[PDB]
């Protein structure tokens, strides 16, 4: 998911 | 745990620091409102401030303890009454009207543009006044919105996972311990800081109620086609699974 | 002037504990498993009998017939169904992972499963049960928390006579803490976590509000007129 | 208006 991802970067 | 070792100062302090900018739309003074348009400069809006929403979750005391699948978890169930209460306390000094962006305030009549959406306008106006009407504070605004996302999914997550939870109530906690904190600072007595902060509690069970109804409002939205959503906007009102 | 606002935290305490509702049983008949219909059937037939005595009750919560009948009708249109909830969480709290809709009818998850919809909103209402009973919540203060419900739930869509009655529930809870020895920092801690509870029971009753109109579009059953009048309020159509 | 709430509130 886009959230997973931002909450990664 | 960092979290778990502030004094209330400090979690003031650190919540004040994280705070989101405000952002402009688009709005474009010249082009005559349709359903279309104006859900558009909400949508584009959100879309905009949830970037910043979710860098701002990650500096909330304690979120970043929680594993990533929690974090998802948090901001899929709050990301709309977030977004609320930080439009409410934008409104605040604008009775009557709805500060969406400094080039954006709306009133209820222009609310009307949208089928649905003028009974969403009144429940946020009538929240607006209440902070109003009880004087919000800043410091209080800023603890009350780190709550709403720490809370609002904490009932809707192995015994291992349990306690991934436990953490959560712990934070949660010291902000209640930090709303005191002001209040006594603010020269309330015992019995004035307990009806305050069950005050200020109460007013989140209309926002998880304006946002249930916000969310029923953008799947409409979105299912009659009226504007196209973001992907993540999208992805945000799919967790809700409507 | 309202009469409540004279009430010590003893007075208070002991009128809520008066005003409490009977326990209503279902059908005796002990016909399993259910269909979707006959569940529905069962769940929405409780519900009905239960409402006329939540009026009763709500009549005798302190404060509330001080306010205009449109006020009155308006409160309890809007938290009828939390009022229910947070009714059938108390019943359930002993009884872990069940839903004690009444004495003769106590349902699990997988009987959720029995009716389209049904085990997400069950799902929700064990969750609080179980936060609950971790919490050891007692009956003086399940009490005070429904009649929050009630005063507070449509207090925003409508105005000082009902914030000055929750204020003495909240200085009621405090009480009801402090008397069991609890330290002050506990006292407001546990007061917080229960407020933030009712956000909670919000949310599933919207959620089951919009289960129960598409149970009534779906002609499922036959719902009362009362029942009908209580969630057309709520304007899902 | 005419409801069933209205009767049971004035009992
Ligand atoms: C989600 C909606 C569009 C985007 C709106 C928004 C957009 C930006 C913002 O900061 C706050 C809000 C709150 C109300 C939201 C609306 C409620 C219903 C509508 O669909
Ligand atoms: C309203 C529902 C039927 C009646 C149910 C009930 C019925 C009786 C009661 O004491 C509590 C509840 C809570 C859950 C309710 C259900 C939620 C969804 C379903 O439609």
């Amino acid at each position: 998911k886009i959230l997973h991802r931002l909450l990664q970067e | 745990s960092l979290a778990l070792s502030l004094t209330a100062d400090q979690m003031v302090s650190a919540l004040l620091d994280a705070e989101p900018p405000i952002l402009y739309s688009e709005y474009d003074p010249t082009r005559p409102f349709s359903e279309a348009s104006m859900m558009g400069l909400l949508t584009n809006l959100a879309d905009r401030e949830l970037v910043h929403m979710i860098n701002w979750a990650k500096r909330v005391p304690g979120f970043v303890d929680l594993t990533l699948h929690d974090q998802v978890h948090l901001l899929e169930c709050a990301w709309l009454e977030i977004l609320m209460i930080g439009l409410v306390w934008r409104s605040m000094e604008h009775p009557g009207k709805l500060l969406f962006a400094p080039n954006l305030l709306l009133d209820r009549n222009q609310g009307k543009c949208v089928e649905g959406m003028v009974e969403i306008f009144d429940m946020l106006l009538a929240t607006s006044s209440r902070f109003r009407m009880m004087n919000l504070q800043g410091e209080e605004f800023v603890c009350l919105k780190s709550i709403i996302l720490l809370n609002s999914g904490v009932y809707t997550f192995t015994l291992k996972s349990l306690e991934e939870k436990d953490h959560i109530h712990r934070v949660l906690d010291k902000i209640t311990d930090t709303l005191i904190h002001l209040m006594a600072k603010a020269g309330l007595t015992l019995q004035q800081q307990h009806q305050r902060l069950a005050q200020l509690l109460l007013i989140l069970s209309h926002i998880r109620h304006m946002s249930n109804k916000g969310m029923e409002h953008l799947y409409s939205m979105k299912c009659k086609n009226v504007v196209p959503l973001s992907d993540l906007l999208l992805e945000m009102l799919d967790a809700h699974r409507l």
